[PDB]
DNA sequence: TACTTACATGACAGGATGTATATATCTGACACGTGCCTGGAGACTAGGGAGTAATCCCCTTGGCGGTTAAAACGCGGGGGACAGCGCGTACGTGCGTTTAAGCGGTGCTAGAGCTGTCTACGACCAATTGAGCGGCCTCGGCACCGGGATTCTCCAGTATGGCGGCC
DNA sequence: GGCCGCCATACTGGAGAATCCCGGTGCCGAGGCCGCTCAATTGGTCGTAGACAGCTCTAGCACCGCTTAAACGCACGTACGCGCTGTCCCCCGCGTTTTAACCGCCAAGGGGATTACTCCCTAGTCTCCAGGCACGTGTCAGATATATACATCCTGTCATGTAAGTA
């Protein structure tokens, strides 16, 4: 039923190829796990609130449009899911 | 003889390439059992829109290309062409993090 | 049916015949220019609202919003908002 | 024995709904009453961006020989026009890809 | 003749001495107190404002200022003001 | 004839005025109505937020042997809790300083 | 009654002082104009707003809650000055 | 001998008593005098209350704190002492200036 | 000692191959036609909010006389920044293998979302009160000041380690 | 090799100025008390918002199956980060001088805010109509495919920095 791992899932070649986009010519070994990490604390700050959206909703599927005003409220505002 | 690139030319190309290209780099479905898997963290057998979850997407590659970009920043202000995490705590201080 | 839901598809279409009329135009970019337009409209109207707070009025005209417009629209986009908004609102005054 | 209903954005000689950004800040919490020309100046000035945007956008897309309004499109125009940029600095655009931009000291000699 | 100006001068005075009844005070911290009072009411008020919005209610309750406290005010004192609104409701409630 | 004058805010038996921020959200223009749990609750969160801003001042005047509170010793209060900190890390004080603190390169040796 | 070179005003020594305050140890001789252009800057965009907000107020004097106001919209709130 | 302390000792000493005060770093007069001169090329004969002048004073001088604790977490960053503008620059566009 | 010259490693000069560059296609999202009802709109109208006049007074602005505080200038000096080269290094790149992601294909009901009720639920007005703010003054905690103690910091005699030379 | 003697380098005590720190004195602003006033509440009332029930139907979830991108892991080529030494220079510290900032004092009036009057405006409501949304449905731009050029970066050769012979 639970799951024990999936920030494994964010695979260490994900994370080349958008340091790549994000202009790194040379990833440290170091880089992937402390990068997953705060990538981990970051998803955990959204999805957090967007689970005091989803209660405050009354709802039990998490929608789309909550991610938009979580993401809002932290100054990551993103264009294309609203409405 | 097998043909071989210098070190950081398939790393630009690589570089280039995902400039010009603007699809998402993480499996979506490893995304989605870790959005789960976190959910479940703060509440148990949570059900999630798969808009959400590329929208939960799109916004987690953003954050991390913006923290890389700053990255890079620190990286060629100290110097380098090799990054390490030190780096990227000092951009998350910078941020007001 | 379902419920109508208001979205902002015809007025862009409409703008982008205006200055382009050979082109289409894909929903995911449409859905993103709708974003826009709520984005940018809930930022001058929260700024509005603060000025009328500021200033005590409990009415929000033109005059608030063309002070918004100045805080956050940077430099000529400002003033050419200025001058299309100057020009819209003389036109509509002329009926 | 009521004229011709009229439209107030073609009153305003413009596209924008003057009706629905009016009743939006009736009820989005404000002011209770909104002058007369404020929603027109609203629509006016959000016409404008729009309007400047949509032909960026067309010009971008024309410069990649597509004859069809793209997310990528509006990454490369919005991101490229510095006022713009820190109007909308903070802002994500779903699928939008980045900005080619590497830094001088990557590149090779 | 002069106007009156609001201030929440006499309420911090009051917890102040109950918390420390030998603690003084300067003029200008009482400035700093009340731009604080101010600076987080507005910012629980909107946050509270757009829950309404967002889930269409035109009223604000205790539920939407909780959700504004879990979303604004971090961790641990969320929780401790959790503990004592759900005390101070429910003592009103008696009252 | 009448019932008897007994506030709201002794209902709560919280100083904060149940009446005042009542009012001020009210007129602050965030919905035209407002659930009665509201303010109390909002007035509760705000007086122990003080409250535990008065202790962390309290101990910083104790700790500089001043019975009075500064705005230094607000300082000292603020920056050295971390949900205080994350509370108010884009926050400015006046007339407060900076904590006490060098980095470990600048000290001999 | 015109003032032209009062960006001198503030001083080395209290650019000396400040980097003190934000615990500087050695400053470089390039900083300080550097230090008075960046901080010309701020002052422009911070009373840009206080004047958009005075004459939108009709006033002719500057009030320190103008002040606030613009230091709010830039994400520098200011505790102190009656906010 | 006249006594000469090493370089850096009152340095430190200058970090120690300036963190330790309160006071503002500037004087009144010319930073008025600037504020006054600045906004004149916005707008024309334009008065100040000098609490407005103090409160842009005190919020312009922890704006330059915060700058420069940026700065130097970037100087320490780049294993050096001696800032230089293109850390304050580091900064700024870190920040987004 | 400089001039020339060799050589070998840094500089000068041309190809395989991944992406760029030429159409062919078939599709389904672009794009356009259609019912509609809801969304905008208009006339009156009741009422409310902002602009305007006066004004005054108090709070800002300019002027002036000294006073060092603050700036300013200059000079000894230690530290700082940092590059050439070196050197252990740490990771990009090749590329085959595994597997679970990806695609695509089914069944179903959880709850998302939409619809009728109904009563909680809370805004609002006249009145009344009681707390809470303007005003003041005043006195004791705190600012300013003088004098040791502490404290820190720079130096210089020194002990001790280390190293060499003679027996 | 031992022994003795001599240099090297930090060990360490000592001393004096800066700042805590201790005691003395005024002063200023906390605070505490007095007078006003407005705001906050209460009772009721009246409109209405959403909670609740409940259906329904639909996409998330679960299950199933074929494919190959993923991925990852080991080898290896190769470039990375940073430190030693040095090196060059750049503000830091330590003064002196000077000047205008500061502080105290004086005169002006600007304008900001306050009260009253006024009148400009704006939404409510009711109804009416039309335009965009929902739906539906053709349809060609491009997604995909196949074939070809050129970068392009790598690979194979120029060149001169420097080492060496010798006039």
């Amino acid at each position: 039923k639970v799951l024990r791992d999936n920030i494994q899932g964010i695979t260490k070649p994900a994370i080349r190829r958008l340091a790549r986009r994000g202009g790194v010519k040379r990833i440290s070994g170091l880089i992937y796990e402390e990068t997953r990490g705060v990538l981990k604390v970051f998803l955990e700050n959204v999805i957090r609130d967007a689970v005091t959206y989803t209660e405050h909703a009354k709802r039990k599927t998490v929608t789309a449009m909550d991610v938009v005003y979580a993401l809002k409220r932290q100054g990551r505002t993103l264009y294309g899911f609203g409405g | 003889k097998p043909h071989r690139y210098r070190p950081g030319t398939v790393a630009l190309r690589e570089i280039r390439r995902y400039q010009k290209s603007t699809e998402l780099l993480i499996r979506k479905l490893p995304f989605q059992r870790l959005v789960r898997e976190i959910a479940q963290d703060f509440k148990t057998d949570l059900r999630f829109q798969s808009s959400a979850v590329m929208a939960l997407q799109e916004a987690s590659e953003a954050y991390l290309v913006g923290l890389f970009e700053d990255t890079n920043l620190a990286a060629i202000h100290a110097k380098r062409v090799t990054i390490m995490p030190k780096d990227i705590q000092l951009a998350r201080r910078i941020r007001g993090e | 049916k379902r419920s109508r839901k208001e979205s902002y598809s015809v007025y862009v279409y409409k703008v982008l015949k205006q200055v382009h009329p050979d082109t289409g135009i894909s929903s995911k970019a449409m859905g993103i220019m709708n974003s826009f337009v709520n984005d940018i409209f809930e930022r001058i109207a929260g700024e509005a609202s603060r000025l009328a707070h500021y200033n005590k009025r409990s009415t929000i005209t033109s005059r608030e919003i063309q002070t918004a417009v100045r805080l956050l629209l940077p430099g000529e986009l400002a003033k050419h908002a200025v001058s299309e908004g100057t020009k819209a609102v003389t036109k509509y005054t002329s009926a | 024995a009521r004229a011709k209903a009229k439209t107030r954005s073609s009153r305003a000689g413009l596209q924008f709904p003057v009706g629905r950004v009016h009743r939006l800040l009736r009820k989005g919490n404000y002011s209770e009453r909104v002058g007369a020309g404020a929603p027109v100046y609203l629509a006016a000035v959000l016409e404008y961006l729009t309007a400047e945007i949509l032909e960026l956008a067309g010009n971008a897309a024309r410069d990649n020989k597509k004859t069809r309004i793209i997310p990528r499109h509006l990454q490369l125009a919005i991101r490229n026009d510095e006022e713009l940029n820190k109007l909308l600095g903070r802002v994500t655009i779903a699928q939008g890809g980045v900005l080619p931009n590497i830094q001088a000291v990557l590149l090779p000699k």
